[PDB]
């Protein structure tokens, strides 16, 4: 029955083994649930409709109906899993002359850093983000060779001179064992935003055999349930590498569905949104550790709020994300902005130009695997790339393609697929020559080609001007920061960072602006004016995206009167900031009215 | 069923010590330590060797003599002690870590006679291998007689059962490993070498492999100096054997009040006089650089680098650099390499290297395949070896682009994140860098900007606190003085130096001064503000512009100068002197 | 390995009872062996000239087409092969040959392939005159791994 001496030994016993098998088989019929629809019959019918030999079993049902059985599942995963597999196979044959059973809804979920030897050789469910995946490797076979003229068996040799007598004979196979008759190897790391900053994210390797093969793509956040057990690996004797034998996989839709907030905080967020001035406060809180660069703060707030992606459909999709590029002379604290947005925005990653994805032969073994780059890893998040001006030519082409499509199609050896990355790029780089040249324009004084520049909603220039009062304020700020942080030490008002993050999440996931009304006359007249002055529809789409973002900042439904004005102001200011000195002056003079509209 | 009376007696006495020994408070400290150990990720408990020695000298002597023999029984005692006490997981590995061992042997002294006995060694990590689970107590089943062989301990090799379990059956060749039932433990292979302190001159260091397990697996990162308490053991290698130091505990190698109490009366009196010695700045510069003439500013900057500023970490997890970086761009000869050699020779923890080094590490941490194991290993480079020290890099202008970007990242973030071949690590490197370089074409064109004179990338130049330009003056007096210095040195083989302070005295004074962390007074704050106002107003033409990076370098130099006199607060004197130094280091175009 | 692909007559990229089918197959195979009729042969000859002019097709492919036409005629147990039979055989071979164009896209083991191999030769001569790094770089340069290996082997032979 139960309460033996060891759970593994107890299940191994034939008596209790068949007892549990019969009990599970009976449960395969009794459990009609309160609905009375014969849940197991429905599952069998669904499986046999497509003959998927994949059964889904909810741990809650087993625990409630049986209790003891579900309790023993964690301690003896393989045995009870085989029992359930044989029971399901027998049931399917009876109804429709191998069946794999996949469990889910495990009560406790452990992070990668949360699992240790206490969880070795047990079933567990974790939440991670895929990073790399290989093909459907055929098989891993361990071959042990009986020695030629000596009482000894050569150590296991992996596949996919005697240590004592030094016999030169070819030897004969004493024992060959097959493992992973058809398997795919993936790597899952801690989901971005759950890492403790300095700590390097944990990574683990999962093997999906037969069932679940190719059920995931690099860059996909998945809740993976499986047996975390030691096992051989492709490498005297073979190295024993701990892995997770995948039993069930899932997909976390939208890559963010926490919904974790305090209703009081939500009400406060809405009330502040009703308060118009809060928008200015948001700007003020973009860079608490910086002084000046208010325009950069507004641009970064716009990027954080991104925009509602409109989808024309087959032709294309309007990428609601706002791509920003910060360029300027050194000492402008661009990297400080990147670090700020990284630490604030959830589901964001940071990297340097010295990305996308690529297939390479995993050096640890001889196996081609696709690796998920920064862009795909971010997916529905934020990607920060510093030193963006320093990248490989292949990297430049790939990032151009990704920004043009928000998805990269890979057609490498034995791997053809497409990885989707709806990632908001906040990239930064430096001029070509360090110092910024007022005469040469943005596309000239920076070592970036025009195809990349085109796919950037906002381009901003940071100039280290020699101004006395502002420099004095900067000196005061930096001295204060240094003194207050000594190790022996221990306009509108800003917004607390926590509440700002709550606002970002809530607005980004709830409010989605629209275009019920139309000021198309004003927009078209402005575009014609710009053409008469210099502009392309790319500017128009960027303008509408940032207008949607600004509306989201105030949780507006369709649009506010100043929304289009703010979008035009931002676009025009950037466009002027990316011109020559004489051209910049001419544009400023011509557009003085539009800029003064504010 | 054979009972080792020594092992059982040691287990009994160890359990008694755990459950009776108490701190000065009268309570069992180890009870609370284990209570802390119940938490996940805490499977190793530290034990003070001196404490158990006081509790039972015979027990300590036996453990020292036969540490390896009794260690499993100590672990069993810990398991029994923790299991019955609180709600600890019924079955997870536990270990005992020993510390406070007075006997500190040298890697030279590790002889086969010391195999199996506890000992503490001090070394510097060189390379670190990936973690790997390894079977310790395997379980097998005989294929013919289908009987489960259990607890067939393996001595660090794939040791199958000698013969079947059943006397009836004698398969002896077809045992099947039960992975699930097998007991595994996580091992990491590290390599360590003799620390430069113990290294004899011109002698190749001894490389010793060590095994880390349990809490110690990730404790030691590549390039750092650490002390390991463990036991030397033998491991068979393809009756060949090789030595490996299985380390139970790993600790970092070795306050102002603590140092002063430890310091001798005469040494403390000398240091106190040094602190009270006015004009100690120039005196110490001249003492530290006898075989040099002129270049007083270079010596000042090098000394300030030797002292270093106060590192600061913000509340937002941002690290503000505390140490400074110096570069010396000089015409052919002019004693640049001499400056670097003097700095390396004087200061322990200072490592000299050249930008032409072809080592796989390449002046920074790298990932390389082991020739034998063929597994990628994180090999520490010279820059890592200079951890919390100084890296005197010569031929800095000739560095490779790979090493150039690595060094840029290191000096920017003070840490190197190395990821490749599936291996990943984040090695801390807080190292002051003293670089030597030559102008493009060999001779410095004072009518050209510094950028045009050197090939270093803009980020590298920006992240350097001070640049010192050494131009070969044609003045007859300077050449005459240089000849005088060199000839006097070569003739008066010794005694030509005039050291107002001895090298050991300077070393101990530097160690004492390091303990201070000078603060900035509001007067100092406004003085710094005004000095930066003047520096910005200068706005010239200068070789390289002036940015907030220069302000950071200024405040770091001011902190270092405050540390010079050991005063705990900044004064306008330090700020003004630092401003003078940095402003003078600026060179204007002479066109 | 790839040389074998040249000797395959046909290459494709992804009622009657079994026993009765086997009996019919055996009967036809042992009884009727067709031959190409003058009209059918002339049609095939003209078609082959057209295919060569457009181009690739090789004489071995002409023999493969002839064998396919003979099989088609045998299906109907005809002593000779009608020009319509040649047309059906040509339809099958044209399926195989447009599939072969997209297989040259798949395999290309070819004027463009020769040109790109020459490019690899020039690049390697410029570079020199680890192995894994070299292979990875050339692969990143759109060069197929098989092409790189073939160039390396050829240069070793030289
Ligand atoms: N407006 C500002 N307010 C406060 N600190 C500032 C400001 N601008 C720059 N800084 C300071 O600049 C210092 C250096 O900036 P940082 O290293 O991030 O620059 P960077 O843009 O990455 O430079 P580079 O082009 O050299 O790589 C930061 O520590 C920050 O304190
Ligand atoms: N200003 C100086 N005062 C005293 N000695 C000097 C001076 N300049 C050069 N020397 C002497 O020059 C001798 C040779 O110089 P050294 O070999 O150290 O040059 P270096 O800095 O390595 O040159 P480089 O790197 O440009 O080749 C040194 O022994 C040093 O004594
Ligand atoms: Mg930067
Ligand atoms: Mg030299
Ligand atoms: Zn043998
Ligand atoms: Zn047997």
């Amino acid at each position: 029955d139960l309460k033996g001496h060891s759970v593994r030994e107890w299940v191994s016993m034939a008596g209790p083994r068949l007892e549990i098998h019969h009990r599970f088989k009976n449960f395969l019929r009794t459990h009609v649930d309160s609905h009375g629809h014969n849940v197991f019959k429905e599952r069998i019918s669904d499986m046999c409709k497509e003959n998927r030999e994949s059964l889904v079993v909810n741990y809650e049902d087993l625990a409630a109906r049986e209790h003891v059985l579900a309790y023993f599942l964690p301690e003896a995963p393989a045995e009870l899993l085989q029992i359930f597999d044989e029971a399901a196979l027998e049931v399917v044959l009876a109804m429709y002359p191998h069946i794999h059973v996949r469990i889910s809804h495990l009560p406790l979920v452990e992070e990668l850093r949360s699992l240790r030897q206490l969880h070795l050789n047990q079933l567990i469910r974790t939440s991670g983000v895929v990073t790399s995946c290989t093909g459907v490797l055929p098989q891993l076979s361990m071959v042990k060779y009986n020695c030629n003229k000596c009482n000894f068996v050569l150590g296991p040799f992996c596949q996919s001179s005697c240590p004592e007598c030094q016999s030169a004979g070819p030897f004969e196979v004493n024992m060959e064992e097959t493992i992973y008759q058809n398997y795919q190897r993936i790597r899952i790391q801690e989901s971005p935003g759950k890492v403790a900053a300095g700590r390097l994210p944990r990574s683990k390797d999962a093997i999906l055999l037969a069932d679940l093969v190719d059920s995931c793509k690099p860059g996909d956040e998945i809740e993976l349930t499986g047996i975390y057990h030691n096992n051989y690996d492709g490498s005297g004797f073979p190295v024993f590498a701990t892995v997770i034998l995948a039993n069930h996989v899932a997909k976390k839709d939208n890559k963010v569905a926490v919904g974790e907030l305090t209703d009081e905080d939500v009400k406060m967020i809405t009330s502040l949104s009703k308060d118009q001035q809060i928008g200015e406060k948001i700007f003020a809180s973009i860079a608490p550790s910086i002084y000046g660069h208010e325009d950069i703060k507004r641009g970064l707030a716009l990027a954080l709020f991104g925009g509602e992606p409109k989808n024309p459909g087959g032709k294309h999709k309007v990428r609601g994300d706002i791509n920003v590029l910060l360029c300027g002379d050194p000492g402008t604290a661009k990297s400080q902005f990147l670090k700020y947005i990284e630490k604030v925005s959830s589901r964001a990653i940071f990297t340097t130009g010295q990305l996308t994805a690529y297939v390479q032969r995993h050096p640890v073994s001889r196996e081609w695997t696709l690796e998920a780059g920064a862009l795909v890893l971010a997916d529905r998040g934020v990607c920060l790339i510093d030193e963006f001006d320093k990248m490989n030519d292949q990297d430049r082409t790939s990032i151009h393609e990704a920004m043009e499509q928000q998805s990269i199609s890979i057609s490498k050896a034995g791997i053809v697929t497409s990885l989707q990355a709806r990632c908001t790029v906040i990239a930064a780089a430096n001029p070509i020559g360090g110092r910024y040249d007022p005469s040469l324009t943005f596309s000239e004084n920076v070592d970036l080609t025009e195809p990349i520049i085109s796919r950037f909603d906002i381009l901003c220039v940071v100039r280290d001007t020699v101004d006395p009062v502002q420099d004095e304020m900067l000196a005061r700020f930096v001295v204060g920061s240094h003194v207050r942080h000594h190790p022996s030490n221990k306009g509108v008002e800003p917004l607390p960072q926590e509440v700002l993050k709550k606002y970002i999440i809530y607005a980004k996931e709830r409010v989605h602006p629209k275009l019920n009304q139309m000021d198309q006359d004003k927009v078209a007249k402005m575009y014609s004016d710009l053409r008469k002055e210099s502009i392309t529809v790319r500017h128009i789409e960027s303008m509408i995206r940032m207008a949607e973002a600004h509306a989201r900042i105030h949780l507006r439904d369709y649009v506010i009167e100043d929304d289009v004005n703010m979008a035009i102001r931002v676009m025009l200011e950037s466009f002027i900031d990316t011109q020559k000195f004489s051209v910049m002056r001419s544009m400023r003079k011509t557009f003085a009215r539009y800029l003064s509209f504010r | 069923e054979v009972r080792d009376e020594v092992a059982e007696k040691c287990q009994k006495l160890f359990l008694d010590f755990l459950e009776e020994f108490q701190s000065s408070d009268g309570e069992i400290k180890y009870l609370q330590l284990a209570e802390e150990l119940i938490r996940p990720e805490r499977n190793t408990l530290v034990v003070s060797f001196v404490d158990l020695e006081q509790f039972n000298q015979q027990l300590s002597t036996t453990i020292q003599e036969e540490f390896y023999r009794v260690y499993p029984y100590l672990c069993r005692a810990l398991k029994t002690f923790v299991k019955d006490r609180k709600e600890i997981p019924l079955a997870k590995d536990f270990y005992v870590a020993f510390q406070d061992l007075p006997t500190r042997h040298k890697i030279r002294e590790l002889t086969s006679s010391r195999i199996g006995l506890l000992t503490r060694i001090s070394g510097q990590v060189v390379r670190t291998h990936p973690v790997h689970p390894e079977l310790v107590s395997g379980t097998f089943l005989c294929l013919d007689c289908q009987t489960v062989i259990r607890d067939v301990e393996q001595q660090f090799k794939y040791t199958q059962p000698n013969i079947c379990r059943n006397p009836v059956c004698a398969n002896r060749r077809r045992f099947l490993l039960d992975t699930n039932k097998s007991r595994f433990v996580d091992f990491q292979k590290v390599r360590i070498q003799e620390t430069q302190a113990e290294l004899p001159r011109g002698s190749i260091p001894r490389s010793l492999e060590v095994i880390l397990r349990a809490e110690a697996v990730e404790s030691a990162q590549a390039g750092d100096k650490c002390d390991f308490t463990g036991t030397l053991i033998v491991v068979p290698d393809v009756l060949s054997y090789r030595l490996v130091f299985l380390a139970c505990c790993v600790a970092p190698t070795n306050t102002a009040e603590s140092i002063k109490n430890q310091m001798t009366v005469k040494e403390w009196e000398k240091v106190f006089e040094m602190s009270q010695d006015k004009n100690l700045y120039h005196n110490l510069c001249t003492s530290l650089f006898p075989t040099i003439h002129g270049n007083d500013e270079v010596k000042r900057g090098v000394l300030l680098m030797l002292f270093g500023g106060v590192p600061k970490t913000t509340g937002e997890g941002t690290s503000l650099r505390g140490d400074i970086n110096v570069c010396i761009v000089g015409d052919p000869s002019t004693a640049k390499s001499q400056f670097l050699k003097h700095v390396e020779e004087f200061s322990p923890r200072a490592v000299y290297t050249s930008g032409k080094a072809s080592s796989a590490a390449g002046l920074t941490a790298a990932v390389v395949r082991d020739e034998e194991s063929h597994e990628f290993v994180i090999e520490a480079g010279a820059l890592m070896l200079a951890d919390n020290g100084v890296c005197c890099i010569d031929e800095f202008d000739k560095m490779d682009v790979r090493d150039q970007v690595a060094i840029h990242e290191a000096m920017e973030q003070q840490t190197i994140s190395i990821t490749k071949a599936g291996v990943k690590a984040t090695l801390n490197a807080r190292t002051s860098i003293l670089a030597a370089a030559n102008p493009i074409s060999g001779h410095y064109d004072r009518s050209k900007s510094l950028k045009q004179n050197i090939n270093l990338s803009a980020p590298i130049m920006s992240r350097f606190d001070l640049f010192f330009i050494l131009v070969d003056e044609c003045n007859e007096v300077t050449d005459y003085a240089i000849a005088r210095r060199i000839v006097d040195l070569h003739s008066r083989i010794e005694e030509s130096i005039d050291r107002v302070y001895s090298l050991d005295d300077i070393r101990r004074y530097l160690l004492f001064a390091r303990q201070f962390k000078p603060k900035i007074s509001k007067e100092s704050e406004d003085f710094i503000v005004e000095q930066y106002k003047h520096l910005r107003q200068r706005d010239g033409k200068s070789s390289w512009r002036i940015t907030v990076r220069q302000l950071e370098s200024m405040i770091r130099l001011s902190e270092a100068m405050a540390r010079m006199h050991c005063c705990d607060e900044v004064q306008p004197k330090h700020v003004k002197e630092a401003f003078r130094l940095l402003n003078k280091s600026i060179i204007r175009v002479e066109t | 390995m790839p040389t074998i692909l040249s000797r395959f007559d046909m290459i494709f990229i992804v009622e009657i009872d079994l026993a009765k089918l086997k009996k019919f197959i055996a009967y036809c195979r042992v009884k009727c062996g067709p031959r190409l009729s003058a009209e059918a042969a002339e049609k095939l000859k003209n078609r082959y000239i057209i295919m060569r002019s457009g181009a690739p097709i090789t004489v071995r492919q002409l023999e493969a087409i002839v064998r396919i036409a003979e099989a088609l005629s045998k299906m109907k147990l005809q002593p000779f092969a009608t020009e319509a039979d040649v047309e059906e055989a040509l339809r099958l071979f044209q399926v195989s040959t447009l599939d072969a164009a997209l297989s040259g896209t798949l395999s290309g083991v070819s004027q463009e392939d020769q040109e790109m191999l020459s490019r690899i030769e020039k690049q390697l001569k410029r570079r020199f005159a680890s192995e894994h790094s070299i292979i990875k770089d050339f692969t990143k340069q759109k060069y197929p791994e098989h092409a790189i290996h073939k160039v390396l082997q050829l240069m070793l032979r030289r």
